[PDB]
């Protein structure tokens, strides 16, 4: 029944520092009116993809490269066994749009994601259009006419359908672009954060007289507000017409990320290895984000973690009854703050929560 | 009455601040003594006075427990007296036998240290009470002469 | 009604080591606020204002860098002698234009530190009072061009 | 069975300075909301790597120099007897991406770890590159196709095997780079402290009236939790292929330091030489960190100690069901009060925990 | 056998004029959760370095000066029936690094600890290097190879081989620095000492426990290279002046009575605190005194028991609370004389 | 004591992805003394000359149009390469000469990009240092004319 599945997640990590810029400053972000630390979408999406909960669970994530060389020779290798290599090379070219001769070093346009089973099945397409003496163009009119044939090897690779892939040169600028299914946010503080300076020294065994290195980095404990959205018509129309219990499982296993993947760095010098201490989960027709539970940066009472929760809850119970939303929604908290609005089901464990995305908020 | 008021930053400062402010609470004779100074909300203190302070926009009051004293000959009690000997006396001592002088009259001190002086003494009575009521030496209107009894 | 910087240097300079000191043990500007010979010190020049103790509270705190790490000689500018140090690398330097308001102040004692600079001092005073909109890009240009040269 | 290991410590500490900044300070760190005493991970890893007892049970320490022209010194008399001095240069120089011309200062990029076996090692077979006359880009090429060897030499240096090296210049850049197989946290104290200041006097046997200096020093006592994880896959490739016995062996020697060693600053004047109260250790899948037992800052009640153990176990048992994690854990502790629902097998001594581990639950 | 001896006291002892701070009151501490009185590490330090029983026990006192003015005097007085005077000078020189001779003052960098044995010896290898026309630059590199006798020196200054010395510009720095062999915490009381108002009587009697750790082999390196006998017999002299002494001379409570409140040494192959013991502040039961010895006394049990702790370990205690064991504080000085 | 315009474009030309694409990025001109590639690349060519830098300014601004848009060959003029791409309309021009100071600048660069013109850059150059009313009329003047030949 209802399209959009909201997953919100409270985390909060101890000292550490997940996201740095340029100057390897932490990542700051100004709401409503404070400073906020804050962690790129990109690093969430790629810690959950890089995951081995994901490799477990979801299967291979995409290759991106914009190196078409090196691409050509893993291809090569892999096809090399089920398919002629003139093939392989002409269907990297059709899909590129670029011409891969044996030369050292080939580029696309730009950064790519790519999925070896999407280019094994364009390689028997090439194949049957190459030995039936087709035309490329002709080619291109017949694949147009099936897309999801297309996107039914995106389940070999989920991410693309989850975040999307853009084309700029190939046949691939034709057919195969992607609407990512899921939208995130960039996760934020729920409070005002003024960000620690840690003073360290590299000591040198071989010079007595002194240090060999003097220097600071920044770093900071924080509450964070992970949102994210996922589309389901959305999601299984890029998976090439899966139904809605595929859609609902990749949904859980996002949750499951969301609510347990923290970004690599700098982990082994601060280890915030820290669970979420919040996960809700709601159905609605519309996507909804609750950030501005957190407009008015939640001072400190027991801690950050109590009152933001409690911010949560009395907000959402705020827009819920504002604007008449009755979807499907629980609750798991690790924390005994419980939720305002019924029916917000409450969940004792992540997995009950899990199982109940997948019973479609029964 | 013993109240329990906090005085705001801007006017407890100083001390004559203190005693001026303190002394405001009554538009119908007291002796305060400070817990804490200089906490953001301004003196945290607590005050014995004869009427019941109304609260200020400088000195709020928190609450206002009225006393009848009923003391025994013999009894064991705690007691905090804050105070201040002069003629200053350094001595630990001097400090000491000074305390024993106005209680000596009145209640045998058992144990003490230091002044905020604390300790245990036993007790006459009325002399006592009538001790209490009036303070004990220098700088009454200062914050010292206050002492509070306490029961083991 | 300025603030006359010269005067404050050879008055932070004339300092008891007590008060000297007592003032260089500050971790952050704004516990300057909690020393009384701060007070004393910034007293003849105009704290009693609000707005100049701002800028007089950034001025002591990068004089409490100590002990003497300011030594003052078109006028020397402070990215100019941040860069004729060649202690300081760059990236620190870009630290410092980047930082929040109290850290900004601190990263910049502890390259004051580090430069043992030699500045024009009420250059980098004036510079410091109105601190710093177009003043950290200054600063940026001055130290990279300085840097260049060599 | 599981890969990561997971250590918690809750130490006590009396009144100290364990940690000081460029100003003397303590290190201050605030959560959630409040300020805490910090022990840098740099710290607490750097105690366990100039431990007696890591030298007793773990080997030589790594020798970390920014310094080449002292190390080519030091390289040149210890492995002097097993190879030519010329090859020994020849191996630095490549490793290190500068030339070594025994010139008085040598300085690599930033300050790097070295291992002699390892240097020992790579000296072979610069050794046979040269008696075969074969080309460095060549060697270079045969070098990245067994990683391995060069991992296995790291048991000699394994503090970089649990810690790992960066590189950016020489030919170990590409070849001898390693991540790290345990992670640690900066320790941090459960509840919130305002710290003490004590003021210096320096008494001048030869001034009579004053004193000859004065000073300040920032002190706290505290309550802290130390973690730590260690990833076992990553640290059985980092010493080459060792077993998981092995590894395991490694991880109980950690578990014992964590729950035991203490940064000698300023200890020989505050003297805070005391023991773990409470030493957890846990096998999972996903490597987790106790520090949310402790957002809320723990409010003294018979001491901060108690409460932190309370603390700590009751979220335990939180995380437990709510993330249903089945996987093994035992817990040692001078004091419980605060039992944890018993899926932790309870040790009544750390030689007993440190034997459950090495047994891998 | 073993490395390091901890040295464990209970003291009980008025918590009035003791320690003082910069706005006179008593030094303080928190720890752990409750507000505790606090004698310092250094003030212990220099109890110890100035008192009686360390001047007939150990040695004289190491002279710690700024003024190297005063210091040049005091020198030529006490060598100059010795020494060539423009030789103590150059000594003074080279090893403080400081440039000498005469002025009104002149100061050091900082405070610094001194023997004038330590000196003496350094005035005559210098002599020798003068003579021999030795270049100081080899003077001193030749003086890097047997710190060892420098170290001797440091068995004439007793004090300096148990706090340690740490100089910055001079020749020692180099050559002659050295650090402690011997660590000691400050001293906090055992108990609470606000009370909270709106048997368990006591004041003006606080019960302070104070711990130090004796490095033994630190102690023989230290000084010239001394066996573990004489250490230990330092050692034992500490035991005695921290379970014994109190600023202002105000003797322990019960002085009449008892040689020490209560007293316990361990060996042990790492330093161990029993401050932990004490962090739950204790709680007045007949006095402050006897519920801390049996707070120690558990503690100790649960920690030796866990951390399995073969210690040579023996204790002098009053009370009968009690879980080795000594009558008296004298004996006790005796076992650890003779290293169990 | 002019600017080399020719020594200028060469070392624009010359500069790593890392800098061509950090003064790419620049949304108005001024915003190129925030970056210190900006400062490393113009210093030569007399930058530190006041009255050099606002015309110093405008030219790497133009430049930073980016990639290689303005491509170099009595003479190209600016308005005559703007006519022979074909591309611009004689409406926009006119909006560029109606604009107020750095919204010209900002236009021009808009241009320039769509454009994708062949001038004569030290021409350009001249014309962009100057930059004049008279100049603009001059750029109206060439367009048309220029736009009317063809």
């Amino acid at each position: 029944m209802s399209n959009f599945i909201n997953i919100h997640v409270l985390i909060s990590h101890s000292p550490s520092c997940l996201n740095r810029d340029d100057m390897n400053m932490q990542k700051d972000a100004i709401f409503g009116g404070k400073r906020r630390v804050r962690i790129s979408s990109q690093s969430l999406k790629r810690a959950m993809r890089k995951s081995g909960y994901y490799a477990q669970n979801i299967g291979e994530s995409s290759l991106r490269t914009i190196h078409l060389a090196q691409l050509r020779d893993v291809l090569r290798q892999k096809l090399g066994e089920r398919f002629d290599q003139k093939i392989i090379d002409k269907t990297l070219a059709l899909l590129s749009g670029k011409s891969v001769d044996e030369a050292e070093k080939i580029s696309a346009d730009a950064v790519t994601p790519w999925v070896v089973g999407e280019i094994a099945w364009f390689c028997e397409q090439v194949a049957k259009a190459e030995a039936d003496n087709l035309d490329d163009k002709k080619l291109l009119k017949v694949l147009k006419e099936d897309i999801a044939a297309i996107r039914v090897n995106l389940q070999q690779g989920v991410d693309i359908a989850l975040s999307g892939r853009m084309a700029t040169s190939g046949m691939m600028t034709e057919l195969g672009k992607v609407d990512g299914a899921m939208s995130i946010a960039h996760a934020i503080t729920t409070h005002q954060v003024d960000s620690d300076i840690d003073w360290f020294t590299a000591v040198d065994d071989l010079q007595e007289q002194g240090s060999a290195h003097l220097g600071t980095q920044e770093f900071s404990s924080g509450v964070f507000y992970r949102y994210a959205n996922i589309n389901l018509a959305q999601l299984q129309e890029n998976l090439g017409g899966a139904s809605r219990e595929q859609a609902l499982e990749i949904a859980t296993h996002v949750v499951h990320m969301l609510a347990t993947e923290v970004p690599g760095a700098k982990q082994r010098t601060y280890a915030a290895f820290n669970p979420a201490d919040m996960v809700m989960v709601n159905f609605s027709d519309m996507p909804l984000s609750m950030a501005n539970a957190f407009e008015k940066a939640v001072k400190a009472k027991d801690g950050f973690l109590q009152p933001s929760i409690q911010a949560f809850n009395q907000y959402w119970d705020r827009v819920a009854n504002g604007y008449g939303l009755n979807g499907a929604a629980a609750q798991f908290s690790l924390s005994d703050v419980d939720p305002i609005t019924a029916q917000v089901k409450q969940m004792p464990t992540l997995e009950q929560l899990k199982s109940w995305v997948r019973n479609n908020g029964e | 009455y013993l109240s329990k008021v906090i005085i705001a930053r801007a006017w407890s400062r100083d001390l004559y601040q203190l005693h001026q402010g303190l002394w405001h609470l009554f538009p119908n004779d007291f002796l305060f003594h400070v817990e804490k100074r200089n906490t953001p909300e301004g003196c945290h203190v607590l005050l014995q006075s004869a009427q019941m302070p109304v609260s200020t926009a400088v000195a709020t009051v928190i609450k206002t427990k009225q006393v009848e004293f009923q003391l025994q000959v013999g009894v064991p009690l705690y007691f905090r007296l804050r105070a201040n000997p002069i003629k200053p006396l350094i001595k630990e001592a001097e400090q000491i036998a000074w305390l024993q002088r106005k209680l000596g009259n009145a209640a045998r001190v058992e144990d003490v240290h230091p002044v905020c002086f604390e300790g245990v003494l036993t007790i006459d009575a009325p002399a006592l009470i009538d001790l209490v009521q009036q303070g004990i030496g220098p700088a009454k209107s200062m914050g010292c002469g206050l002492l509070s009894l306490a029961p083991l | 009604d300025e603030i006359d910087a010269m005067a404050l240097y050879r008055a932070w300079q004339q300092l008891d080591n007590g008060s000297c000191a007592q003032i260089r043990r500050v971790s952050e500007p704004d516990e300057l606020r909690d020393i009384p010979a701060f007070y004393r010190l910034v007293q003849p020049f105009g704290w009693e204002n609000p707005r100049h103790q701002q800028a007089l509270l950034r001025m002591v705190f990068c004089l409490s860098a100590g002990k003497n790490v300011i030594r003052h000689q078109t006028g020397i500018s402070l990215g100019r002698a941040l860069a004729n140090s060649g202690r300081i690398n760059e990236r620190r330097i870009f630290q410092l234009i980047r930082a929040d308001r109290t850290a900004d102040m601190v990263q910049l004692r502890r390259l004051l530190t580090h430069a043992e600079p030699v500045l024009d001092w009420p250059l980098m005073a004036r510079m410091l009072t109105w601190w710093g909109k177009r003043e950290r890009q200054q600063l940026l240009e001055d130290f990279v061009l300085t840097t260049n040269k060599n």
